[PDB]
């Protein structure tokens, strides 16, 4: 639901500020929260819960 | 009593 | 040393769950997405199912620390109902009071 | 531009509103830049905004411009009515305001919603007492 | 309450004010001395100084109300006295010289009538004497015949025997029935009449 | 494409397109032959035109703003 | 009779006829009227046993652009803008009558949200089979033209050869009546029957066989959204049904020889909040471009004039019946809760 003009512009600004710039649907976009953030198991809370 | 209307009897 | 031998069982967990921790999460990868092989995310199935089971984290469950209650617990504190109200009905807990209003 | 006004504030429920009277005009009610029967499009908002007003007989004799935030469109009518009769005394007699007062204009009403206790439903209904 | 016992209910009345000072007694005098020391409570945004304020319809508004939506319960109030009024101009128009002098077609005029037409004199309650409930015949006070005379009518209104009608043309309808003594909310005021007659041995109860 | 602009431009719209088309039916009916474009488009009247759908476009619409077009209008239109 | 004028004649209305009430025949309302009225003021046709319409700056305007009318320059589109309940469809409705009787033909649409909205029978057209018909809105539509312009109707003929089916087509020479009765008669049809009235109409206008009036109600329907779904409860679009696609058309100063005037509505309307009431924000910028350029006249609330005219009215037909409306009192609370806004002076009337 994009011109040519306003898609372009879109994958510009992803390319300059680090996006994902291949088409990826929200399935595939897991990848990239999984790596964007510490798994629970490594989250402080989560090893150091008990003294 | 008297005067409450107990409308038209039959 | 720990409170019974259920703190025990999920101090262990939490231990090895965070030894597989990277392991996990990069096998997991290959298979939460739709750009890979079957063949291959098929295999990735198998191989985090091989994994022990105790080094799933889903399995860690938050008891409290001081007493090993594994419900009524408060996250921020890590302490059940019983044991933070013990703490802060004798104003050990710091900014805690009874809410009137 | 020379022109006199007064100003007020007025509270009901979580509505809080501030009107400009002007002490003359042609009876022209702006809230937040809009007409009045434009923004209060029920009828009893806008009988809200009209009793000040009427009751000292000057309908069509102000210019009022009032900024109300929060509550409801009830709320926000009320806290109008006040604002308004609170800046509209300055422009009648000792005699007339003594006479809003005595008829609940100028008083802000102190009923807001009750607080949900716990064990109960709500603020004053129980749960159902179980079958014995 | 919110207002303490200190507060007294406002008086909205125009007129109560415009009244000159000599017209006032000795006693009228006091109260409005007194009343400059007192506290007030804030107008309800039920009840205003308009020319067209109506204290009954006002009621019969707010018994007819489903759960705090004023708006629908006055929306309906007014198409209801709209569809009377247009009832009325239609049977007006309709009508010769000599019939339309009896035609009303004010419906604040038939909506009181239709009402005062309604209210039962006399109600049954059970008193107690022996161990045992009576439905004793007693006198109603004002206020609770009036309340009768509304809640017979809305529920007449809600019954199940309308079908599909909606409530402004049922109430409409109900209400210039009653207005000329018929009906089934007037048969209702006078069967219980007629059952209060006929325990008039049991007021000794 | 036009979707894609943020400011509105008159000149190759769809309002230069529709007033032109209108001002050359008028010439027809009055049967002159002076059918230039350059000409048809550079009096004064254009530019009231032209500058009043510009403020509609670009800034909020209000009933004075709808004014100015509408007089605008009416004199290209010899309406009076 | 302080508000009434004894001038029933559009014709000869002037500004020394503003804010009285002119009376139209009840002939006038058969044949001219039998749609486009507002609900509430057919109600007070029948309420009053007569259908009075006040003579406002508005109509009086537009009555002006038409009586100056040059029909050799392209059709002018003429546009009623304002707030809710101003009075912008009794206003065309005036605009309607003068041209109704100065022997024009009257291709009026009285609602035009009626068409994008609530189908039940939303069919797939023959003529183009991308296109949706509408058999049960065309048909009514018809009807009512049929009423306005059946004097018209024998003396305007077909100028080409149009087919319905394999056995029945209509000759060219064909008085238009028989377009209008194919329609009526099979609504199967009823949608394209329309679609050749639009064609010989603006086609025979500019020819100088008659003069037309395009009444267009709610015009910002016709370029915003539709809530008539496909079978695949996918969103139509306004372009795809036929009623639509061809009023379109109408409304394109491409043609002489007669007016459009139009009136926008948010009352109706889909996708509008309801304090929208100028060009752009209810047109659209698809709306504006295809009108543009037009003539907005602004409709706004009766002025202290209309406004007292207009209880007079109502006190002259005895239709405030409490005691206190008559009183100067009750006057300045019925313009306060109204604010002079016509519709809710009318409402507030109507149980008062
Ligand atoms: N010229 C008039 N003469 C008589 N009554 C009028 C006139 N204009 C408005 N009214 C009153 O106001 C009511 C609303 O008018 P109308 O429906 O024409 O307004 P509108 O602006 O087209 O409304 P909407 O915004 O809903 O389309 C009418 O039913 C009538 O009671
Ligand atoms: N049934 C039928 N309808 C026709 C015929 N010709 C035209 N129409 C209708 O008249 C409308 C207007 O005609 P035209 O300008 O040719 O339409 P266009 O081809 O869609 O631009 C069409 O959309 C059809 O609905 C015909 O021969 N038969
Ligand atoms: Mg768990
Ligand atoms: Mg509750
Ligand atoms: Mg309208």
């Amino acid at each position: 639901s994009l011109s040519e003009y306003a898609f372009r512009m879109s994958r510009l600004s992803a390319r300059l500020f680090g996006e994902v710039t291949r088409p990826t649907n929200s399935k595939s976009m897991k990848v990239v929260k999984l790596f964007s953030e510490l798994p629970l198991a490594k989250k402080k809370e989560t090893y150091d819960w008990y003294p | 009593l008297a005067v409450a209307d107990f409308g038209p009897r039959d | 040393h720990y409170v019974d031998w259920r703190m025990w069982r999920d101090v262990k967990r939490r231990k090895m769950a965070y030894e597989y921790a990277d392991e996990r999460l990069r096998i997991n990868s290959l298979r939460k997405n739709t750009i890979l092989p079957k063949i291959l995310q098929d295999v990735a199935d198998e191989e985090i199912a091989a994994l022990p089971r105790d080094s799933c984290p889903v399995r860690i469950r938050n008891r409290c620390v001081m007493t090993s209650r594994p419900r009524g617990v408060k996250r921020r504190w890590r302490l059940s109902r019983i044991v933070f109200r013990h703490l802060a009905d004798h104003g050990q807990l710091s900014g805690i009071q009874r809410a009137t209003w | 531009q020379g022109m006199a006004f007064s100003k007020s504030e007025g509270k009901r429920k979580t509505a809080k509103a501030e009107a400009i009277v002007y002490k003359h005009g042609s009876g022209r009610i702006k809230v937040n830049g809009i007409d009045y029967q434009l923004y209060f499009p029920i009828t009893q908002d806008r009988e809200q905004l009209m009793f000040p007003f009427h009751f000292v007989d000057r309908l069509g004799k102000h210019d009022v411009t009032c900024t109300v935030s929060g509550g409801g469109r009830s709320a926000q009518a009320g806290a109008i009515r006040l604002a308004m009769a609170k800046a509209l005394c300055s422009f009648v007699t000792e005699d007339e305001v003594e006479w809003m007062r005595q008829a609940g204009l100028l008083t802000t009403d102190p009923r807001v919603r009750e607080r949900k206790k716990p064990g109960q439903e709500g603020a004053r209904r129980k749960f159902t007492w179980k079958k014995r | 309450s919110r207002y303490s016992p200190e507060f007294k209910d406002p008086l909205i009345d125009k007129e109560y004010y415009r009244k000159p000072v000599e017209e006032l007694t000795e006693e009228e005098k006091y109260v409005r001395e007194l009343k400059k020391t007192q506290l007030i409570k804030a107008a309800p945004a039920g009840k205003t100084s308009s020319v067209f304020e109506d204290p009954v319809i006002s009621k019969f508004t707010n018994m007819m109300m489903i759960g705090g939506n004023k708006v629908l319960a006055r929306s309906l109030m007014i198409q209801t006295l709209e569809a009377v009024k247009r009832k009325q101009f239609e049977k007006y128009h309709a009508a010769s010289a000599e019939e339309q002098a009896t035609i009303e077609r004010n419906p604040y005029t038939i909506f009181h009538q239709a009402l005062k037409n309604c209210e039962p004199m006399i109600g049954l309650v059970p008193i107690l004497k022996g161990g045992r409930f009576y439905q004793v015949p007693v006198p109603l006070p004002d206020r609770r015949r009036r309340f009768l005379a509304m809640k017979w009518m809305i529920t007449e209104c809600r019954d199940k025997k309308h079908q599909r009608t909606l409530m402004p043309e049922k109430l409409s309808h109900k209400l210039l029935e009653a207005f000329h003594n018929q009906g089934p909310v007037i048969k209702r005021k006078h069967d219980l009449h007629k059952m209060a007659e006929a325990n008039r041995a049991l007021a000794h109860y | 494409t036009e979707a894609d602009m943020e400011e509105y431009i008159w000149e190759n719209s769809s309002s230069e397109r529709n007033i032109l088309e209108t001002l050359l039916q008028m010439k027809a009916a009055e049967k002159n032959m002076e059918i230039n474009k350059e000409e048809l488009l550079g009096t004064k009247e254009i530019e009231e035109y032209k500058k009043s759908v510009v403020s509609l476009k670009n800034e909020e619409e209000n009933e004075n703003s709808i004014s100015q077009y509408k007089e605008s209008v009416k004199r290209l239109l010899n309406v009076t | 009779a302080i508000s009434r004028t004894n001038e029933n004649d559009p014709a000869k209305h002037g500004d020394q006829h503003e804010g009285q009430h002119y009376n139209i025949s009840p002939q006038d309302l058969e044949t001219v009227f039998p749609h486009g009225l507002p609900p509430r003021f057919v109600m007070q046709v029948k309420t009053f046993s007569e259908a009075c319409l006040m003579v406002r700056k508005p109509a009086l305007e537009l009555l002006h652009y038409l009586k100056n009318t040059s029909f050799a320059y392209p059709a002018i589109r003429y546009l009623l803008y304002g707030e809710k309940g101003t009075g912008k469809t009794l206003s065309l409705c005036h605009v309607i009558h003068f041209c109704a009787k100065q022997d024009w033909l009257i291709l009026h649409i009285p609602d035009a949200h009626l068409w994008v909205k609530n189908c039940r029978d939303l069919l797939q057209s023959s003529y183009n089979k991308q296109r949706f018909d509408q058999p049960l809105e065309a048909s009514t539509w018809l009807k009512n033209f049929k009423t306005t312009n059946e004097r018209f109707l024998n003396q305007i003929k077909v100028q080409e050869k149009y087919v319905w089916n394999k056995r029945e087509s209509t000759e060219k020479g064909s008085p238009l009546g028989e377009v209008v009765e194919q329609g009526i008669t099979r609504v199967r049809n009823a949608t394209d029957a329309v679609g050749i009235v639009l064609k010989e109409l603006k086609r025979q206008s500019s020819l100088g066989m008659f003069h037309l009036l395009v009444a267009v109600d709610g015009i910002n329907a016709l370029w915003g959204r539709t809530t008539l779904k496909r079978e695949d409860k996918s969103p139509i679009a306004p372009e795809e049904l036929a009623l639509v696609h061809n009023l379109r058309k109408m409304m394109k100063n491409d043609w002489h020889g007669g007016a459009i005037v139009s009136a926008l509505s948010q009352t109706g309307s889909l996708f509008k909040p309801r304090k929208a009431y100028l060009p752009q924000e209810l047109l659209g910028k698809e709306g504006f471009d295809a009108l543009d350029p037009f003539i907005p006249i602004l409709v706004s609330n009766y002025n202290p004039k209309e406004f007292e005219s207009c209880i007079q009215y109502y006190l002259e037909n005895n239709w405030l019946q409490h005691e206190k409306a008559p009183t100067e009192e009750g006057k300045k609370e019925l313009l306060f809760l109204s604010n002079a806004n016509p519709s809710l002076l009318e409402r507030h009337c109507a149980y008062l």
